[PDB]
């Protein structure tokens, strides 16, 4: 035979990548993987200070580690590319809840992906951003919401409300309606396997780590328990 | 504009063909005649196959 | 004149290795079943068919009382206890772990490793071991027969085995499973009727404690009634028989509320008998 | 051989009426959810509405909710819209699009002319 | 405006002239052909190593390698022989799309998001693989990128675009253009001097990579083409499509000539890949599992069954002894 040290080489090659392999699966697995959608001129880019599969960015929470991602250098379409993201923790969605002419494209956008396949088991983390330019108009009020939605006309704030002190309960109600017309789409389907977490975020906010960190820990439990057959 | 696809069409449609009887015809004599040939198709035997 | 323990006992045996191998077999077909999570339910699986296979027959011949020497038969009924305390430790692992996935969800996975979970699988049986067979050092009762509770000091049973291997184990999963409850109505209350859905968590829940509770208590209670009371009339000799099927019980009831409870469980189970029994 | 060509259009006066037709060929009708876009001048590409394969679910955007109505048609392949009470805000060029794929309820289709399955598009205009 | 009248006269036209050349139907000149009768390949090796789901595969030249990719930024070469992780590369992004092996093993290729064509020399005499050239130029998403030779690759772009590079310099050296939707695969011709791709538009075009123009277009599907391949013999070709269907085309009679599909499935299909007599035809579906059909007779001769998640890629060797198998679980089975 005398051909014994090619068996033994190959051997030790493989003995070699598996140890680091396991290194690589430890750090994959410590770490929680996260996708950025969101129309343009929406505060995508800056949601997240940093200060701490084009666009990367890491940050830390509790010694947590998140791996947040950004699809900025696709053309307009995304129905192939989306598939590439089936497994993430979850989905952040920023929305311009000032923008009452691109409030329908991303309500479609959303359905989409909350009713897409491969994603029909994923939470989708939402942030209604530009609250102050929202504010804003609504005070100035020479726009009607009930031009682009009819039926903003008779909708009442939620009795759960609970209006930041001082917000005009012109501001409540709009903000209040535009978070109703997402949650109605999100509880419209599921069967329970993913739900949404609004949220109401501004230009000059910071906690939004805190936010997305709470988030996930809820979607794992949540995870976790169904698992057990619990929820 | 529109005119690199019509000069598209037209060369396209400048083209030859054969008929699909005749074509149909050549892909089942390669067929046959590479039957013998074709591990998947006809198994072989343990000694020469190394399971991979 | 005639003692039906014999047959219960190997009904109870069967129906145990033929339903704990099944898991196995299970885990061993599926790929997504493959994960630390299934390590442990896959341990007191197996834990399950050892106690069933040997146990049952080593408490058979320790019931019929044959002749043999002293420090004899202490080696059957050691074999016994170890065999019975590996299913209790796989289950308080089971439990441990379900509560480390249940409080810290974010840094479960990078806390709860292969090789973690292999060295609390060592440590847990080495435990039993240790545990189990610490009569034939220095504790054994012969300073004759195969009977039991002659060989194995009652005093040694209650003051020990139960106060260490049945009530502080059972006490750790009623806490555990208590948070385990409190989490997930707190998560259901956030518009995830209320009142159905938390009564059948809390069912749910329940009936893991309780099947372990009743399996395992009857036979412990009476050993302390006689240890306190030796005074008082001894207990029925068909008594003791049902404790000690009830007990052995416990390796029979493990898979279908620890594996049959996973929705891909079942769904490999059913196509494991629908493609090899056909 | 997949094709959309819309019927229908023209010219007519504010509040009055008209109806479009969109005849397919090329794949099989009935799977498919269907919907109608438009583009107003100066603007980009704005889903109307959409119907579903058995005509079950229908959706309408907000500014034509409750003038515009969308109808299906599975023995002909035919997709209609009839619009009806139509504002000056409508002139628009009317495309008669398919969601890419079958037996789904999801659908991409508003892509900067750039979407396959979309028809030619129609011309519609409202004024004096 | 009025160039629209041409092209609907043509299109017509050239609908007529098929129609002409349509003297039969394959179905019916094979039907006195024996059944190739029922195929039961089992599988051989089980490959673990990759932490994510595998979306890319492709056999070396020897018909004992292979190398593979997964979302986990890894790259595998395999000895199927004896299973043995030969190199493990670590790539720059996580988001990989495509793999490639060259004919004469010295090189490897993997691109995906980040809209690159990175190569990889295997053959490095300080003995560490390292990257080579990173080919830039592309605008949307890389979704395949095949081997021609050591210094020539063509490629495929998620922006409705191919390229045929030159490694050396790394440069375009031609733009194949014509694509309405992002091209999904491609094929290349034994003869080395043509290849055909399918994009998100329902149609397939040939190229001569020489010329850089294309010969011909073939329209039959109705949703998007997912996967692509070329005959033996170099004069017909396979697709699959959204529309859980797989149809045959003949380059020389420029038309579909039969289709393989089943009521019962009504999933998509994202592979294909023939046999080495050019017999059989395997597709993988996402229903997780894997058909073989005769390409002759349109019947299920067997399936590849033993997959958990969908089945992503599809392989048979050269020497045809083999067909390998990747899937989203994360594992690769070889069959028989
Ligand atoms: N007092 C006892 N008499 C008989 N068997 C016993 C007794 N205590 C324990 N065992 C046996 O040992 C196991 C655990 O100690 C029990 O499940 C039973 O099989």
């Amino acid at each position: 035979e005398d051909q014994r040290n090619e068996e033994k080489a190959q051997r030790e090659a493989n003995k070699k990548i598996e140890k680091q392999l396991q290194k690589d699966k430890q750090v994959y697995r410590a770490t929680h993987r996260l996708l950025l959608l969101g129309a343009d001129n929406s505060g995508k880019s800056t949601i997240v200070k940093q200060m701490r599969g084009i666009f990367e960015t890491k940050f830390q929470v509790d010694k947590v580690n998140f791996h947040m991602f950004d699809v900025g250098g696709q053309r307009d379409e995304r129905r192939k590319w989306i598939q590439c993201f089936n497994d993430v923790t979850a989905i952040i969605f920023v929305v311009d809840s000032s923008d009452y002419n691109r409030l329908q494209e991303a309500l479609n956008l959303f359905k989409s992906i909350w009713n897409n396949r491969w994603l029909r088991t994923i939470s989708v983390i939402l942030f209604l951003n530009k609250q102050d330019l929202l504010a804003e108009k609504v005070l100035a009020g020479k726009s009607k919401i009930e031009d682009y939605f009819p039926e903003f006309a008779r909708y009442t704030t939620p009795e759960d409300a609970t209006p930041e002190p001082g917000e005009d309960p012109r501001v409540t109600r709009a903000k209040y309606f535009i978070r109703d017309e997402f949650l109605r789409i999100s509880t419209a389907s599921g069967d329970g396997r993913h739900y949404c977490y609004p949220h109401f975020t501004c230009a000059v906010d910071t906690e939004n780590a805190r936010r997305i960190f709470n988030d996930c820990r809820d979607i794992i439990q949540r995870m976790h328990l169904r698992q057990y057959e619990l929820l | 504009q529109a005119r690199k696809l019509v000069e598209q069409l037209k060369m396209e449609a400048n083209i030859d063909r054969i008929k699909v009887s005749k074509a149909a015809a050549d892909l089942m004599a390669y067929c046959e005649a590479h039957a013998k040939e074709d591990p998947l198709l006809t198994p072989v035997p343990a000694s020469e196959n190394p399971f991979r | 004149g005639s003692s039906v323990y014999i047959t219960v006992e190997l009904a109870i045996a069967v129906l145990a290795i033929l339903g704990n191998v099944l898991v196995c077999w299970a885990v061993w077909l599926n790929s997504n079943l493959q994960n630390v999570t299934n390590y442990f339910v896959v341990s007191l699986a197996a834990a399950d068919i050892a106690v069933g296979v040997l146990a049952i027959p080593f408490a058979i011949t320790i019931s019929t009382g044959f002749c043999a020497a002293c420090h004899g038969c202490l080696f059957i009924a050691c074999f016994v206890l170890v065999l019975t305390q590996s299913s209790i430790f796989s289950l308080l692992a089971i439990a441990i772990d379900r509560y480390i996935a249940i409080r810290i969800p974010l840094r479960y996975n990078g806390l709860v490793t292969g090789t973690r979970a292999k060295g609390i699988i060592a440590i847990c049986w080495v435990l039993s071991f240790a545990i189990g067979l610490t009569p034939m050092l220095g504790w054994n009762n012969c300073g004759v027969a195969c009977l039991f509770e002659d060989v194995v000091p009652m005093n040694y049973m209650v003051y020990f085995n139960f106060f260490a291997c049945v009530l502080v184990p059972l006490l750790l999963m009623l806490g555990v499973y208590l948070r385990i409850f409190l989490a997930a109505r707190r998560q259901l209350k956030q518009m995830e009727s209320t009142l159905q859905k938390e009564c059948h968590a809390a069912k749910s829940l329940a009936i893991i404690v309780g099947l372990f509770a009743l399996c395992w208590l009857p036979l412990h209670i009476i050993n302390c009634f006689t240890f306190f009371c030796p005074d008082c009339s001894h207990a029925p000799l068909w008594l003791m028989y049902l404790a000690i099927v009830l007990s052995h019980t416990n390796s029979v009831v493990n898979p279908f509320i620890y594996a049959y409870a996973i929705r891909e469980f079942r769904q490999t189970f059913r196509k494991i008998i629908r493609s090899h029994v056909l | 051989q997949v094709q959309l060509q819309e019927s229908g259009g023209g010219l007519v006066q504010p509040g009055g009426s008209l109806r479009l037709s969109c005849a397919a060929s090329g794949f099989t009708f009935s799977n498919y959810k269907m919907n109608w876009v438009r583009q107003a001048p100066g603007k980009g590409l704005e889903w109307v509405s959409d119907i579903s394969q058995s005509g079950a679910s229908i959706s309408y955007t907000g500014s034509v909710k409750g003038r515009f109505t969308i109808s299906r048609d599975n023995a002909k392949n035919t997709l209609y819209l009839q619009m009806n009470s139509l504002k000056p805000e409508d002139t628009a060029v009317y495309y008669c699009a398919r969601c890419p794929a079958p037996f789904t309820r999801d659908c991409f289709d508003v892509t900067s002319t750039t979407y396959a399955y979309r028809g030619q598009g129609t011309q519609v205009t409202v004024s004096s | 405006d009025q160039l629209r009248q041409e092209a609907e006269q043509l299109k017509n036209q050239i609908r007529d002239a098929r129609k002409a050349c349509a003297d039969a139907t394959l179905s019916q000149i094979t039907n006195n052909i024996d059944p190739v009768g029922r195929i039961q390949m089992r599988t051989r090796r089980t490959l673990r190593g990759h932490l994510a789901k595998i979306y890319a595969m492709h056999w070396g030249t020897d018909s004992r390698l292979l190398v593979s990719a997964s979302q986990d930024g890894k790259l595998i070469i395999w000895d199927s022989y004896t299973t043995n992780k030969v190199h493990a590369i670590p790539l720059r992004s996580s988001w990989v799309m495509t793999c490639a092996y060259a004919p004469s093993g010295n090189y490897v290729a993997c691109g995906g998001l980040d809209n690159i064509c990175s190569i990889y020399n295997l053959k490095t005499r300080e003995g560490n693989v390292r990257v080579s050239r990173e080919l830039a130029g592309h605008t949307g998403y890389l979704s395949c990128c095949r081997f021609l030779d050591d210094n020539q690759i063509v490629t495929s772009s998620g922006d409705t675009t191919c390229a045929l590079w030159d490694i050396e310099t790394g440069q375009q050296t031609t733009t194949f253009t014509g694509h309405t939707g992002d091209v999904m695969s491609l094929s290349l011709a034994p003869d080395t001097r043509l290849f055909v791709s399918g994009a998100c538009d329902a149609s397939a075009k040939l190229w001569d990579v020489r010329e850089g123009m294309c010969r011909q277009t073939f329209t039959g599907h109705e949703s998007d083409i997912n996967a692509i391949c070329f005959f033996p013999n170099g004069n017909a070709f396979a697709t699959g499509s959204d529309d859980a269907t797989c149809r045959l085309f003949d380059l020389r009679a420029d038309q579909e000539l039969m289709t393989y599909s089943h009521d019962n499935i009504i999933c998509g299909i994202t592979s294909v890949s023939f046999s080495k007599s050019g017999r059989l035809l395997l597709a993988g579906y996402d229903d997780f599992n894997c058909n073989v059909w005769d390409a002759l007779k349109a019947d299920r001769a067997g399936v590849l069954a033993g997959h958990d998640n969908r089945v992503s890629c599809l392989g048979v060797t050269d020497d045809g002894m083999a067909v390998a198998t990747g899937s989203w679980d994360s594992f690769l089975k070889i069959w028989n």
